[PDB]
């Protein structure tokens, strides 16, 4: 999820917009 | 880059995601 | 209660929501 | 929306909270 991917690792950019609708 | 976490993580997407919005679904 | 707007907004649906996240839509 | 409903408008505890997943 968002918060193993931005929050426990590190996200770019590519990975936190694929969160946007 | 930053770790992003919790209200943190929130307002980043707010501000990448604009007009589009987003989930936000931990778990 | 307030006018809720924005970074604001956001911040209120992630204390609210909690465990549960939320989806936020503008438009 | 939510922005109309709690931005222009103001929404009370029960409106913000139909936006949680």
């Amino acid at each position: 999820g968002i918060v193993e991917q931005c929050c426990t690792s590190i996200c770019s950019l590519e990975q936190l917009e694929n969160y946007c609708n | 880059n930053q770790h992003l976490c919790g209200s943190h993580l929130v307002e980043a997407l707010y501000l990448v995601c604009g007009e589009r919005g987003f989930h936000y679904t931990p778990k």
